[PDB]
């Protein structure tokens, strides 16, 4: 009787549709406090029925009455009472904390806290977990309007937990410790001072600190680590080494797996500043300016302190010093050897050299011990009996190929000599090659999955190595093994084949001449491309798994540009496909769907993307089995949205309109049109997705029932196709409005079996809460198409869509609601069509250089309303972003056509809304203010020609003058203002000079030097005067900028931008050459750093360019005469000094 | 009314896959498709046909690949011919042809996995003329497993003319554009060999013959070691052609060695 | 090759029979040895070396002397070297075929997994076989039946590594290092296991006969369903293993023998006849050597081609030039399997007189008494039990057997309903063969005529072919009564409304329906020539003239030459008139120019016959 009387509670909360009223919030405060109440029984069934009712009501009423609900929640978290109803509502709070306006956060904060130190406080097991499962979530959307006072105090209640003995109390504290400092205010100094505290709690190790302290400091540091990329300094780090140096040896079997994984996690994604010292060669001692012999600490010179680092740890656990021996596993853990084992393999992985040391220092007592031994029977523990030890040698000897082959350059003869003539092992690395070959056959799935990882790390650094011959035979040693019993094994196999370019390895296979044999003496060629592509990754789209079959569609992705089929009319030769690769590198509005442009191509793409296509369509047609077909949408349609269709347009032809192509749509519209493949939705929305860009990548060819169609052998399809989606639309309203049943699917009796599982899986998705997924049927599903709707709408015309415009209208006054982000650009589409609308002297010199030398022979010279209303109010109630961004694109869109504007007839409460988001953007409380800020302001620019614009460059003079960095928001906010006014009286000449001062500002940026190339274009064109005046101001302050290497032109589109202006400037600016050569022959403050010498030397370039065009020899070698340019400007002694320095 | 007794005989089709008898799961699937053709519906008694059809290669495969039966004798090859058939008959019908032409690719993959290629060829050109207007690529891949087919039963001069069509409708729909130069590749290296094999008079010898031979009297050591092998086999050189064949063997796949070795048998 | 059918003059001499099978060890050793320390030999070399070495161990005299414990190192290194060239052709490096001293041991897995592979890489068509050269599928598939009959392999190749994978071994000594015992029936209730054990006992038949009687008991001890059917199935396959017809067992040098339902002809055999057997016989082994199928022949060789019909106690083998037209012509010209007309009650009509290694008698009896006790149950095993009585009914040297056979099929039809078609065309020609055998009485013709009558009208389409084999069964050698003749003609309006319906298109309806329908209307036309019309004879040239007017796509190759086969047995019968054989002439001589090379050939046979019969 309670269960039903809560349940019909539910029932008439649900069944209301009057909101907004006080009554009705009065009944429904009662109603989520007696839901509450309902989950405190102690059974199972009536909690149960409480939790799904619950979130039933809360995500039904998420979009009318959301404040309300979490006033009521924060009402009954600040009780404390049964640990069960603080625990449902803790979290509830935390999934619905991202739904906050940022008017109303700083109150709930304020409100938050003390109850978040009494929840800190509990000593409820689960109340604890459901605590670490709620901090982060909340501090990323609460933790930028916080004091430096709170966040403090947070931290001291967080840190006063790290003394208990359960574990989940110390890892609830440390994650939500390093949780609410990450997001906090200022990152880098809650980072010095946490670690300042946290070292303050180990001040010196030398006496007892409560051992379980010990493991919840270490499980803190262990979360700090990944996040440190005032500033953390390098003393800090390097007390935390010695820490975790110290802390190796202590007697527990808890303590040393915590030290291991701390000390793990540090060497696998280090901090700089302590990888630097950690990889120098006297290191620590510059930053202070079962062991039975002297191993020798990390302060002595003359060897790095990666080296002690090794020694020790392989001395303390996996190595008895005597003998070639296993270590047994009655003293010493297993786990402790395996993460022992990954300590000591990443610490290969940074400094070689460290593997091929005397572990003992000293020699250790001859009489007992006859010889010494190295570190090199650390790859003698694959014959260990227990996997995830085999495993973890697996991965040490591939990391340590990879580490030796990419420390040195490939050198390995030289390298070799030198470390044998330093220390006395003899080891080469086909000592270890076979080994890593042996592990990869082995009976478990672990060592094999370890195994595929070390290959992963190691192949394509074998295998462009003098040892490439072992880097075939550890590809072909992979290649056996794609069926084994495991899908974890299958997608790391199928990973380490996307990361190799075929065309080395058909190069290693031309020119190698009796490998094609192999063992067992065969006869005939060994097709790798063809045993890999059409044999491995096509075949393994055919697992039942969907994420083998995801993943498999991930490594064709990446495995297209890199193939190399034979004979292509560009690259012939390898050797020319891989100098191709190398030096490209080194040496140099319509919808997504479609593109009128001419769409210059390359032709080895085209050749090996429509071999991948014809094989993958092939099996997608013969497909004998029923996961392939699912294997191949996705595959397909991500090889659409990766490659698109109307750029590589020639890839995708198979011959439908010969002679801007169709392709494959028939198969697919076969394919959609049968009563098997709708009833699952994961490769459904992928049919539509490739329907509509197979569709749409035939626009620009045809298009000059569907008039503008003008293909009629075409027309049907698309009829169909449209028709389709207008059937699926309609279902969704038919499950958004719970009703039982042109676009019309009463009589088909294949779309009822797809409104039964679109409803199976609605109802799947209202019992559960979780908000952010990614992964979700039906929301994706209505996604996809609504997407590939307005992506064929644009082929539409008033006459096609005339008859049915209301009941599109219609259904998306219902679907609104679920998913608004690609709802709203579907009524933005549809409001669209409403109104109208090779050599290797060609490759690695000749055709580079006449590009060069061409580029310097040019550089010589009615019924909209009610949605458009329901789109405003959801947009000055919503957090997400992108729907902001597509709200604001429909009003320019709307403002763009000559509309009056009635839809504020009354107010401007918009503008209103508008302007105390700029408030909020200026103090930096807005939490996504990037992707909004561009498209508030080109709304703005585009409402001013009837607002006048001075209060847009007052509020873009705001933001500039006092904010965060400039790349995010300051530039793009005045991009539109200057894209709006200078290409399209004595006012506006003011506004003018007042903008490009503005601009003058701000020239250390790139993309503000293309915006001052659309300056100088539009300045010149009018008059000569203002423009060669221009370019004399913006020429002398530019120069003392790029002298001083104050510019930020380290990125290659920088210095183009800027070579770009140096093309555009005016001749008569340059003129002298004084000014050119004085900001040239300039040395940097300090060229010890990296980014100092690529600014400086990017200075150089983009001036020496100018010197080489713009101005003839004997001029420069004149202004060079009359200066006093030393020649020993940049000795050997000055770079030098400098680099010492 | 007929919509339960359709699910009651899917339920015991169901029930009988899992017991994994297979001639009668597949009867209980016709009975679904013909209670389905008593409605008007369209593709899902075309999926009843094909599901039952699947269920008798799959018993047939049972009893010649995995059981090769010196007792067997293809009686669920006629029965998912006669489903098939019926199939292919509703999808032609309701005007959809590429979901045809796959099954008739299936029927040909089916009944080539047997030991029996004459009617696989057959199938595969129907499948093959089921898909000329709309997917070009697959007409091609169903003509070069025909091929294969014709290949595999002896019918030459069906291998020469299949050759020739794949040839002319790859340079049709080719400008070569991608996976139609692996055609181009796999039909000019087969079709010498196919021509030196049976050597036409000029009274028959068609004039796209007359231009590969005016070509021979593609990789370029491939290219070079046929050019080679048509010299020799029209001067009649046995020594030449057994030292131009260990060096031919790498380069040329499993059907292509066969049709060189029948070529170095009838010079022998 | 030549040896197999020489006088006795021109066999091999007995004492260089060591010699030869040295020699064959010898090229196989040359191979092997060439594969390793050069190139490959070549296609020539290779083919010789695999050829002489399959007929080596094609031959009686030369297996008994390989089967010596004096050779044992010579068959291990036959095994070894065949193994060698068979994974440097198909295996790839780094992959594998399919996912005492020690060379023994190495031999009889690599002979195992032999098998497994030709389960799976060897076999023709499959895509897993299309990196062998496709000429030496037959060659390596022979090879590998013919090896794995050794006495070395054989105990260890019919236990199933399933069964190595479960853990059985016991200590194995005949004089061998591996002479297994025989693999126990508690295991054989697994459904895998027992299907890897039917298929080694279906490719590998048998040898000495304690071999036979061994599967036999083990098989009887078998007898959830799924087991029985298997069993049942393994059951006919080792009973209709023992009718394979010259070494009588061997699935490499033998295949299912037939009996012909075509009378010896009466137009040849004079002092003008011999002429033109000589010629037809020259030209049909030049069209055998194009279209025919290889399942007799393992070589390359053309010379070879022959046909398992004995003489009729089973006497010799008849050569291939004396049956020019006995082949019945529902057989694809060369293929050699069960097709449900092997024997025509002709054959037991005489063989046995009776007219209204193995004791099979025994094995056939205990079969009857089964199943009669197994009749009189789950549907499954009812149906696959009468396809077993149908197909080992042709072992049966005793009326009574017919007689229990008939009434416990009548009594089945009674107790079983009628909405069942799948045992209905397991039924029809097991009934109507029943009726064949014994007299044509009243009680007898009247209800397999209604049967048949019924059961042509099905919607099943085996059900029609089993329906036209009944038709053909009924009309072989029975004198028919003039009451039971008149319920025929009904067959002829089926012919004619099923011949007229697929006169256009032909590959699109069926393949072997029409073949075997045409089959049966030939056999109509010349044994029953007044019982129907001679318009039905006119209607039916001309229907065969749309036949064979038709495009190369349009009709098949099998029937082009089956209903160029048919034709050709109604000209050589002196049963038909002269203006059917005039308008056959016109019809010759406008097929004649076709471009095809064998519809050519034969069409060409057809003009030389047509001028020969006046």
């Amino acid at each position: 009787d309670r269960v039903n009387h809560c349940l019909t509670i539910c029932e008439n909360i649900v069944a209301q549709s009057v909101r907004n009223s006080p009554e009705f919030q009065k009944l429904l405060g009662i109603a989520m406090e007696l839901f509450l109440l309902c989950s405190d029984d102690a059974e199972s069934d009536v909690r149960m029925v409480a939790d799904e009712c619950l979130n039933k009501v809360i995500k039904a009423l998420m979009d009318s009455n959301l404040p309300r609900l979490q006033l009521e929640l924060y009402k009954e978290i600040k009780k404390n009472g049964a640990p069960r109803s603080l625990r449902a509502a803790l979290w509830r709070f935390a999934e619905l904390a991202h739904l906050v306006r940022p008017q109303k956060c700083r109150p709930y904060l304020v409100n938050l806290l003390p109850c978040l130190t009494r929840t800190s406080k509990r000593p409820e097991e689960s109340v604890q977990e459901t605590l670490a499962a709620a901090v982060p979530k909340i501090m990323a959307s609460f933790g930028n309007f916080a004091n430096d006072n709170e966040i403090k105090v947070l931290l001291k209640a967080f840190i006063a937990n790290l003394k208990s003995s359960s574990p989940t109390i110390r890892r609830t504290a440390a994650g939500s410790a390093v949780s609410i400092c990450q997001h906090s205010r200022r990152t880098q100094y809650f980072y010095s001072w946490l670690l300042n505290v946290l070292l303050g709690l180990l001040v010196p190790v030398e006496d007892e600190h409560s051992t379980l302290l010990i493991l919840g400091v270490l499980l803190t540091l262990r979360y700090l680590v990944p996040l440190l990329q005032v500033s953390p300094s390098a003393e800090q780090l390097v007390q935390v080494y010695e820490l975790t140096l110290h802390h190796t040896q202590h007697q527990d079997h808890n303590v040393v797996t915590g030290a291991l994984e701390l000390l793990q996690q540090l060497f696998r994604t280090p901090p700089p500043e302590l990888l630097q010292t950690l990889t120098a060669v006297g290191g620590i001692g510059q930053l202070t300016a079962r062991i039975k012999g002297d191993i020798g600490q990390s302060t002595d010179d003359d060897s790095a302190p990666l080296v002690h680092c090794v020694r020790l740890l392989s001395a303390s656990f996996l190595l008895t010093g005597g003998k070639n021996v296993l270590v047994p596993d009655r003293d010493v853990r297993v786990s402790v050897k395996a993460l022992a084992l990954s300590c000591v393999g990443a610490a290969v992985a940074l400094h070689p050299e460290s593997f091929f040391s005397k572990l003992y220092k000293v020699p250790l007592d001859t009489t007992e011990y006859p010889e010494e031994q190295y570190v090199s029977d650390i790859l003698n523990y694959i014959d260990h009996g227990d996997p995830q030890v085999r495993g973890a040698t697996a991965i040490l000897c591939g990391t340590l190929i990879c580490s030796i082959l990419s420390r040195s350059r490939f050198h390995v003869g030289d390298w070799m000599g030198t470390i044998r003539t330093l220390t006395g092992n003899t080891f080469s690395l086909a000592d270890c090659i076979p080994l890593l070959r042996k592990t990869l056959k082995d009976e478990s799935s672990v060592t094999c999955k370890l195994a595929c990882t070390a290959v992963r790390n190691c192949v394509m650094s074998l295998c462009s190595s003098s040892y490439s011959e072992l880097g075939l035979q550890l590809i072909i040693d992979v290649l056996t093994l794609r069926n084994s019993s495991y899908w974890l094994v299958r997608t790391e196999l199928l990973e380490t084949l996307a990361e190799i370019d075929f065309r080395l390895v058909s190069f290693l296979e031309a020119k190698a001449e009796n490998l094609h044999r192999g063992a067992h003496h065969y006869t005939g060629l060994l097709k790798l491309q063809e045993r890999v592509l059409n044999n491995v990754v096509i075949h393994l789209l055919g697992d039942e798994d969907p994420r083998v079959r995801h993943v498999a569609a991930a490594s064709l992705i990446r495995l297209v540009p890199k193939l190399f089929y034979k004979c292509d009319q560009g690259q012939a030769d390898p050797v020319v496909a891989v100098a191709r690769d190398q030096s490209s590198v080194y040496l140099k509005r319509i919808y997504r769907g479609y593109n009128l442009l001419p769409s210059i191509t390359d032709v080895t793409m085209e050749n090996n993307l429509s071999r991948v296509i014809a094989a993958v369509s092939h099996e997608l047609i013969t497909s004998t089995t029923r996961a392939l077909t699912f294997g191949c949408c996705e595959a397909l349609c991500l090889l659409s949205t990766a490659f698109p269709v109307c750029i590589w347009s020639l890839g995708w032809h198979c011959g439908v309109p010969p002679l801007c192509t169709v392709g494959m749509a028939t198969m697919i519209l076969t394919l959609l049109s049968s009563a098997w493949f709708p009833l699952d939705l994961s490769a459904h929305q992928d049919a539509l997705i490739l329907a509509g860009n197979l569709l749409a990548a035939s626009a620009p060819k045809s298009l000059r029932v569907w008039p503008a169609l003008g293909d009629r052998a075409l027309v049907p399809m698309v009829e169909q196709l449209f028709s389709h989606l207008l059937k699926v639309i309609n279902i969704c309203a038919h499950v958004l409005d719970d009703v039982a049943p042109l676009g019309s699917f009463y009589h088909l009796p294949s779309y009822l079996r797809l409104h039964d599982v679109l409803k199976a899986t609605h109802a799947n998705y209202k019992v559960t809460l979780d908000l952010q997924n990614s992964t979700e049927k039906f929301g994706g599903f209505l996604r996809s198409a609504l997407d590939v709707l307005s992506q064929i709408l644009e082929l539409a015309t008033l006459q096609d869509i005339g008859k049915c415009v209301e009941e599109i209208l219609g259904y998306l006054k219902s679907c609104f609601s679920r998913e608004p982000m690609m709802a709203t650009v579907c009524v933005q589409q549809l409001l669209k069509t409403l109104f109208g609308t090779p050599g290797l002297y060609h490759y690695c010199f000749m055709a580079p250089y006449t590009h060069f030398t061409q580029a310097l022979a040019d550089a010589s010279l009615r019924l909209f309303e009610p949605l458009v209303i329901k789109a405003l109010k959801q947009y000055t109630t919503t957090t997400c972003v992108q729907l902001q961004k597509q709200v604001l694109d429909l009003l320019a869109q709307l403002v763009q056509l000559r509309v009056n504007y009635c839809l504020l007839d009354s107010d401007q409460v918009f503008i209103g809304f508008v302007l105390k988001q700029f408030e909020y953007i200026e103090v930096g409380q807005f939490r996504e203010s990037e992707a909004i800020i561009p498209n508030i302001f080109f709304f703005l620019v585009l409402l001013s020609y009837e607002i006048g614009i001075p209060k847009i460059i007052q509020l873009c003079d705001g933001i500039m003058a006092s904010g965060r960095k400039a790349v995010t928001h300051a530039i793009p906010a005045l991009q539109p203002i200057v894209h709006d006014l200078f290409v399209l009286g004595k006012e506006l000449e003011t506004q003018k000079e007042v903008v490009v001062s503005m601009l003058l500002r701000l020239i250390q940026y790139h993309q503000v030097l293309e915006m001052f190339i659309l300056v100088l274009q539009q300045c010149h064109k009018e008059n000569e005067d203002k423009w060669k005046r221009l370019s004399r101001q913006i020429a002398d302050i530019i120069l003392p900028m790029l002298a001083k290497q104050q510019m930020h032109i380290d990125s290659h589109e920088a210095l183009g931008v800027l070579n770009t202006l140096f093309e555009i400037l005016a001749p008569s600016s340059l003129r002298p050459v004084d000014m050119l050569l004085r900001s040239m022959f300039v040395t940097p403050n300090t060229m010890a750093s990296v980014s100092t010498v690529q600014l400086w030397i990017s200075g150089i370039l983009a001036i020496l360019r100018v010197l080489i065009s713009q101005s003839t020899e004997d001029i420069v070698l004149s202004r060079i005469q009359e200066l006093s340019f030393s020649p020993y400007l940049i000795s050997c002694t000055v770079i030098n000094r400098l680099r010492d320095g | 009314n007929v919509a339960e007794a359709g699910e009651q005989f899917g339920q015991l089709g169901r029930e009988l896959r899992a017991q994994e008898c297979l001639p009668y799961a597949a009867w209980c699937q016709l009975a679904v498709a013909r209670c389905q053709q008593a409605l008007f519906h369209g593709p899902g008694e075309a999926l009843a046909l094909t599901e039952a059809a699947r269920l008798f290669l799959r018993q047939e495969r049972d009893a010649r690949q995995r059981l090769v039966c010196p007792a067997a004798y293809g009686e669920p090859l006629q029965a998912a011919a006669s489903a098939l058939g019926a199939a292919v008959r509703l999808h032609l019908e309701l005007g959809q042809p590429a979901a045809a032409a796959a099954l008739c690719l299936e029927l040909a993959a089916a009944l080539r996995d047997l030991g029996q290629p004459a009617a696989a060829a057959g199938h595969f050109q129907r499948a093959a003329q089921l898909q000329l207007p709309q997917l070009p690529l697959a007409a091609l891949q169903a003509l070069g497993e025909a091929a294969s087919c014709q290949l595999l039963a002896r019918d030459y001069t069906g291998a020469l003319a299949v050759f020739t069509r794949m040839q002319r409708l790859a340079r049709e729909h080719g400008s070569a554009l991608g996976a139609f130069s692996d055609v181009l590749v796999r039909c000019e290296v087969s079709r010498v060999l196919l021509l030196l094999l049976l050597q036409p008079p000029p009274a028959k010898l068609l004039p796209e013959h007359a231009q590969t031979l005016e070509k021979y009297s593609l990789p370029e050591e491939l290219f070079l070691l046929l050019q080679s092998l048509v010299m020799a086999t029209h001067e009649k050189d046995t020594e030449a052609i057994k030292s131009l064949q260990v060096e031919m063997w790498p380069l040329l796949t499993a059907e292509q060695n066969h049709l060189l070795h029948l070529v170095l048998q009838e010079t022998i | 090759v030549v040896v197999s059918k020489l006088p006795s003059h021109l066999h091999l001499p007995p004492e260089k029979e060591k010699d030869i099978v040295k020699f064959v060890v010898a090229t196989l050793e040359a191979l092997s040895w060439h594969l390793i320390h050069e190139q490959i030999p070549l296609s020539l070399d290779l083919q010789a070396g695999l050829d002489c070495c399959c007929l080596a161990l094609q031959l009686p005299g030369l297996w008994s002397v390989v089967s010596s414990t004096e050779f044992v190192t010579h068959a291990c290194s036959l095994i070894h070297c065949v193994h060698f060239i068979l994974e440097a052709v198909a295996v790839q490096p780094g992959e594998q075929l399919l996912s005492n001293p020690k060379y023994i041991t190495a031999a009889c897995e690599m002979v195992a997994e032999m098998v497994e592979s030709l389960q799976s890489v060897l076999a023709l068509g499959h895509k897993r076989n299309s990196g062998v050269p496709a000429f030496l599928t037959p060659l390596l598939r022979n090879i590998i039946i013919s090896l794995a009959r050794l006495p070395l392999v054989n105990s260890y190749t019919r236990v199933p590594p399933l069964v190595w994978k479960l853990g059985w071994s016991p200590k194995p000594g005949g004089d061998f290092g591996t002479a297994f015992p025989e693999i126990p029936v508690e295991f054989l209730q697994e459904k895998e296991v027992f299907k890897e054990f039917i298929y080694r006992i279906n490719t590998l038949g048998w040898t000495s006969r304690t071999q036979f009687e061994e599967t036999w008991a083990t098989l009887l001890g078998v007898l959830r369903t799924q087991i029985n059917v298997l069993a049942v199935q393994a059951i006919t396959s080792l009973v209709l293993s023992a009718m394979t017809v010259p070494v009588a067992g061997n699935p490499a040098v033998s295949c299912l023998e037939q009996q012909p339902r075509n009378k010896p002809l009466k137009a040849l055999d004079t002092r003008f006849g011999r002429k033109l057997s000589i010629i037809r016989g020259i030209v049909e082994q030049e069209i055998q050597a194009m279209v025919s199928k290889r399942e007799n022949i393992a070589t390359h060789h053309l010379y070879q081609a022959w046909d398992p019909v004995p003489s009729l106690t089973t006497g010799a083998l008849i050569s291939h030039e004396k049956l020019l037209l006995q082949i019945n012509p529902e057989r694809e010209l060369g293929s050699m399997s069960y097709k449900l007309g092997q024997v025509s009650i002709h054959s037991v009509w005489l063989g046995n007189s009776i007219t209204p290694g193995v004791d099979i008698h025994s094995c056939s009896q205990f079969l009857l008494e089964l199943y009669s006790r197994w009749i009189l149950t789950p549907a499954i095993l009812i149906s696959e039990v009468v396809r077993s009585l149908l197909v080992v009914s042709d072992l049966f040297t005793e009326r009574n057997q017919f007689e229990l056979m008939y009434v416990t099929l009548t009594e089945l039809r009674r107790v079983h309903p009628s909405e069942d078609e799948i045992l209905a065309q397991y039924l029809v020609p097991a009934t109507c063969k029943a009726a064949a055998v014994l007299g044509m009485d009243k009680a007898v013709a009247e209800p397999v005529s209604r049967l048949l009558e019924s059961t042509l009208r099905s919607s099943h389409l085996p059900s029609r072919v089993g329906a036209l084999h009944g038709v053909l069964y009924v009309l072989e050698c029975d004198l028919l009564d003039d009451t039971a003749k008149q319920l025929i003609p009904v067959i002829s309006d089926y012919l004619l409304s099923n011949l007229k319906g697929i006169a256009h298109c032909v590959n699109i309806h069926s393949q072997q329906h029409v073949l075997v329908m045409c089959a049966t209307a030939f056999y109509l036309i010349e044994n029953y020539p007044l019982d129907v019309g001679p318009e039905f004879s006119a209607s039916i040239i001309q229907m065969c003239g749309v036949m064979l007017s038709g495009s190369e796509e349009s009709t098949p190759s099998i029937i082009y030459h089956c209903a160029l086969r048919g034709l050709e047995r109604l000209l050589l019968s002196e049963q038909l008139s002269r203006l059917d054989a005039e308008s056959l002439v016109k019809l010759s001589v406008d097929r004649v120019n076709v471009h095809s090379p064998h519809r050519a050939m034969a069409a060409l046979g057809l003009m030389l016959t047509c001028m020969y019969t006046g």
